[PDB]
């Protein structure tokens, strides 16, 4: 149910050791590839000429076993950053040798420690290795939650432990990691093995780490407590962190010696399994989202592009959305047609963007529950979906052209409407061009006609996510601007990330819009209070919409309509990550720009430093009218 | 005759006892099987020939350190993270396990018997230092004083509660376990080896990773000599009353120094790393050294 390896620093026979460990229930073995005490000379005679096999043979395991079962460990004497020149050079040579052997064996991962501040040379050797030959070992950088220097016992009589609240202090190990991965240029091969100790830092510290690429969490045997029955278990605080780490499908590694000697061994594992079988179960949204975690997609342009049959089908299988549309229209039919007027008053309802008809059936469902009468028009421009409508029309219905195959901005309406009903909203509300589409249909809304929805508002929040920054680089394409990938949004089920400040409103649009200008262009300045040292990699986007009065849809996380599938957040990247200190304000500026052919967003950070303006003139990203 | 067939290549430890017999420990640090052995040579000059030895045995894992405990007993720091007590049988033909306790979380790097011979301290790559009761076969105390690997521990000659430790955190800690805060720091290049003076309660030598040997007084900074071109692995004071200091190193050389740290002997007999040195109790100017080149060398030290 949960994936876990065993960390050993002692392996007398590889086969007996792997077998014992496979028996215990572990999936892999982190072990040394050279003996951890077998220091080697590369320069000075006579020890450079030490004979004999430098380590054990690749033939001791199958290729399949090397490729799936074994994580290598850098030798603990290797100190590329030593202040002694001879050790620095032996260590350079020895690190390339052990990495080369790991590549030679096809290991899936290799563990290197970040156990001090200055890892510049470590970084530079690993970077050279990555740029040498054709190999695809992952590099797991073993970094503690708490530096050893900060969890030492206060038993040195003339060197006491720094006592009071030391604020950037128990964030030192994050800066170790950040300096290292910045030196290595955010390489996608360099991830984190986070080593957990007896004590824990801030919820904020643990929050930053969960925006970082954690592939493994390392649990020492020593941090486990004992229950009555004599089994190993964890503090309620350590249980919280497991619960969060399981929510990133990280691998668990058990390190150190057996400390529960009445209770066999595999019991540490048994306990991780226990915690795992015993988290709250996925909600409806979490089940459906599984598979989409940090997968970047192009936002749909349903105006420019004719949606596929199977795209409509995911938007249709969203009962809570159509349930809320049904209620909004019901409440509208009741405010519009008094009870005396019940059977004389036919309300004219038009569905604008009817697709394959679910808002039409919502309008019907509404009409029976409100017991008022309606005359229905369904306007769709996608002639593919028009086939689905016109077949349903000729088969059911039989009365009225109902379905009209037309762009709602050209359509000559037989008649003015009481109510226009539409769902032309993307992940950023107005990025499917709802404003332009409704402004062009407005002229056939009666002077007191209602638009459902009546309002929407986009929201933004700054984020950190070094995974999401790499998914964006990976979007570089031949034959365009090498930076174009950063100047466009992505619909993405944001997962491996940190929300740096609470969402605030960006752009609002009302319908109908009787301001004699409309002007759907927009400029907004947003100030985000921050409270960690972090990297800004971009802004998450969300929206909310008023369908009618108090009937709303949201994907803003704090008001998220429960169990609603149709829309994941959007991400606006920035080209260069921006360091932010605790206490600093992130200032961001968004424009909604347009000409008669295109709408786009430009955006810039102005605090605590300026970015370049992103997407100037829609040079990298436009939404076609 | 008597023991395992093939003693492992990498000679780690050599220590004479009172009657002049040689204790050898070894690891295999390469090849299929990464393990360890103990040997008694009631004739030094034969060693390391397995056939013509008095006793020996297979350990589960590598031997990183060991020390004699009195006459019968051998105390072992294992790669397995275990501290082991082995003992000679009455006939000193067999070496039997008395205890194997897995209490450290990584390799045990260094071990040292206290004053009284009843207790011992271990240091480990797990960063911890531990005080053992050898009769009760339990850890009495565990200290996380250091911020990195423990390179060396060294029991005081005469005081059970006092010993030195040093670490890759650039600290030399002087410990007295009768204080609430038992450790005190003493002034670097990383310290790599420790020995107490056998005639001054107050004094000790330390070797650094850069090849310098340093003489330190508790009472008082230092006095120093650039003796080696790399890591000082070991410092063992000779058994004389104005004693010599044997220094060994990864530069594959042994030096013997006077009390002013001036050079008297130098040997390049070794072709790999020199791991240990022990002075004959019969002939206070026989010095025996061992190395990863599998040589046991017998030097006559000019005195
Ligand atoms: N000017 C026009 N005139 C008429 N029809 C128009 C437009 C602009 C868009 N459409 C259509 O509206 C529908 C919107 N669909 C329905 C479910 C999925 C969704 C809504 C949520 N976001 C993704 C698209 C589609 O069927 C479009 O083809």
């Amino acid at each position: 149910r949960v994936s876990s390896g065993r960390d050993l620093n002692c392996v007398p026979e590889i086969a007996d050791t792997l077998g014992a460990v496979a028996k215990q229930g572990f999936d892999f073995l982190c072990m040394p590839v050279f003996h951890p005490r077998f220091k080697r000379e590369f320069i000075q005679e006579p020890a450079k000429n030490r004979p004999g096999p430098q380590t054990r043979s690749d033939l001791l395991l199958s290729g399949r076993d090397w490729n799936t079962l074994i994580v290598g460990k850098l030798s603990p004497w290797i100190r590329p950053d030593s202040k002694v020149e001879k050790i620095r050079r032996n260590s350079e040579a020895a690190m390339l040798q052990e990495l080369n052997f790991g590549a030679y064996l096809g290991l899936p991962a290799f563990l290197l420690p970040l156990n001090q501040e200055d890892n510049t040379n470590l970084a530079r050797v690993l970077t050279n290795h990555i740029h040498t030959g054709h190999h695809s070992s992952m590099f797991w950088m073993r970094v503690p939650l708490v530096a050893p220097e900060d969890l030492r016992d206060d038993i040195i009589e003339n060197a006491p432990t720094t006592h009071t609240e030391e604020y950037s202090g128990e964030e030192k190990t994050w800066m170790w990691w950040h300096n290292f991965r910045t030196l290595c240029d955010y390489s996608k091969r360099i991830a984190v093995a986070l080593e957990i100790g007896a004590d824990l830092p801030s919820n904020h510290v643990i929050d930053r780490w969960l925006g970082e690429p954690i592939k493994a969490a390392i649990l020492p045997t020593s941090i486990f407590l004992t229950n009555k029955k004599g089994f190993p278990v964890l503090s309620k605080m350590h249980q919280r962190l497991i619960f969060r780490l399981l929510k990133l499908e990280v691998q668990f590694i058990i390190t150190g010696t057996n400390h529960h000697s009445e209770k066999e061994f595999c019991s540490y594992l048994q306990y991780l399994e226990y915690l795992s079988q015993n988290r709250p179960p996925p909600n409806a949204y979490e089940l459906f989202a599984k598979g989409y975690e940090d997968y970047l997609q192009s936002p749909l342009q349903p105006l420019m592009d004719n949606l596929e049959s199977q795209t409509y089908e995911v938007f249709e299988k969203d009962p809570i959305k159509y349930s809320q549309y049904q209620q909004a229209i019901y409440k509208c039919l009741l405010d519009r047609v008094p009870e005396e007027e019940k059977d004389t008053n036919v309300q004219v309802l038009m569905v604008l963007g009817a697709g394959r008809g679910p808002l039409v059936n919502a309008s019907l469902r509404a009409a029976k529950q409100a017991d008022r009468r309606i005359k229905l028009y369904a306007v769709e421009k996608n002639p593919n979906a028009v086939v689905t409508l016109e077949n349903w029309q000729f088969e059911e219905w039989g009365s009225q052209v109902t379905v009209v195959s037309s762009d709602m901005r050209e359509w000559v309406a037989p008649e003015k409407a009481d109510i226009i009903v539409s769902e032309l909203l993307g992940s950023f509300a107005d990025n499917e061009l709802s404003p332009e589409c409704l402004d062009g249909a407005q002229h056939f809304l009666k002077d007191d006609g209602v638009s459902i929805p009546g309002e929407y508002t986009s929201f933004l929040a700054p984020i950190s996510s070094s995974k999401l920054y790499n998914e964006v680089r990976a979007c570089r394409e031949k034959d365009r601007d090498p930076e174009a990938q950063f100047e466009m949004p992505y619909v993405v089920r944001l997962h491996n990330f940190h929300q740096l400040s609470a969402p605030q409103p960006c752009f609002t649009f009302s319908h109908p819009n009787r301001d004699p200008m409309i002007d759907n262009n927009r400029y907004c300045t947003l100030e985000f209070p921050v409270e960690v040292n972090t990297v800004l990699h971009g802004f998450a986007g969300y929206f909310e919409t008023v369908l009618y009065q108090d009937i709303t849809l949201s994907i803003r996380p704090e008001t998220h309509s429960p169990g609603m599938f149709s829309w994941f957040p959007i991400l606006f990247p920035i080209k260069q990550p921006i360091t932010v200190r605790e206490g600093q304000t992130i200032c961001v500026r968004f424009w909604r720009c347009s000409n008669s052919k295109k709408v786009w967003y430009e955006w810039a950070v102005t605090a605590p430093v300026c970015s370049a303006i992103h997407n100037p003139t829609g040079r990298s990203y436009t939404i076609g009218l | 005759p008597n023991a395992p067939a093939c003693m492992e290549r990498q000679l780690e430890a050599a220590r004479y006892r009172s009657d002049g017999a040689l204790l050898l420990g070894a690891s295999s640090l390469s090849g299929r099987c990464w393990a360890g052995s103990l040997w008694l040579f009631k004739d030094p000059c034969a060693a390391p020939n397995e056939g013509f030895c008095s006793a020996g045995v297979q350990t589960e894992a590598g031997v990183a350190d060991l020390t004699w405990v009195g006459e019968r007993g051998i105390l072992v720091a294992s790669d397995s993270g275990a501290v082991e007590l082995w003992e000679l049988d009455e006939n000193e033909t067999l070496i039997v396990s008395k205890f194997c306790k897995y209490e450290h979380d990584d390799i045990v790097s260094t071990v040292s018997v206290l004053s009284s011979g009843t207790q011992a301290v271990s240091g480990s790559k797990d960063i911890c230092i531990k005080v053992w009761d050898l009769a009760q076969q339990v850890v009495l105390s565990s200290y996380r004083a250091h911020a990195a690997q423990v390179t060396c521990v060294a029991a005081s000659p005469h005081k059970d509660s006092v010993f030195l430790s040093c670490s890759e955190d650039n600290r030399i800690l002087l410990w007295d376990t009768r204080c609430p805060k038992p450790a005190s720091q003493i002034g670097g290049y990383l310290p790599t080896s420790l020995a107490w003076h056998p005639q001054q309660s107050e004094v000790f030598v330390f070797g650094d990773e850069n090849g310098t040997v340093s003489l330190v007084d508790t009472k008082s900074c230092v006095l120093s000599s650039a003796v080696h071109s790399q890591c000082v692995t070991g410092l063992v004071f000779s058994p004389h009353s104005v004693p010599f200091l044997a220094s060994l190193s990864e530069d594959c050389s042994l030096a013997v120094l006077d009390s002013s740290l001036s050079e008297l002997f130098r040997s390049q007999a070794h072709r790999d790393f020199v791991r240990d040195a022990t002075w004959s109790p019969l002939n206070h100017s026989l010095l025996t050294t061992v190395g990863w080149d599998h040589q046991v060398v017998h030097h006559v030290v000019p005195t």
